């Protein structure tokens, strides 16, 4: 690619990133955040730790 | 998948024999490998000086 800088839209450089997410037969890995909120006292509840 | 490492460091009041008593060996480490493992060996440090 000889690219330039005034080279219309469709010819200028774009960077692409290709993510794969695998699942072989392993005990787990990574994998989203977790999101832990506020701990109250003295009151029923429903909890989860 | 897992390899479990376990461990304790008690003082001998001898060198090098195996005593008598009992002491419980608390969780080091957890490592999600999926290694297979059917033999295993030591490590020692020479004599040079
Ligand atoms: C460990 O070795 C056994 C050999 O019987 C094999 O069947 C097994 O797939 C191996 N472990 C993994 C995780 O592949």
């Amino acid at each position: 690619y000889g690219f330039q800088p005034t080279n219309g839209v469709g010819y200028q450089p774009y960077r692409v990133v290709v993510l794969s997410f695998e699942l072989l037969h392993a005990p787990a890995t990574v994998c989203g955040p977790k999101k832990s909120t506020n701990l109250v006292k003295n009151k029923c509840v429903n909890f989860n730790f | 998948g897992y390899f479990k490492i376990y461990s304790k460091h008690t003082p001998i009041n001898l060198v090098r024999d195996l005593p008598q008593g009992f002491s419980a060996l608390e969780p080091l480490v957890d490592l999600p490998i999926g290694i297979n493992i059917t033999r295993f060996q030591t490590l020692l440090a020479l004599h040079r000086s």
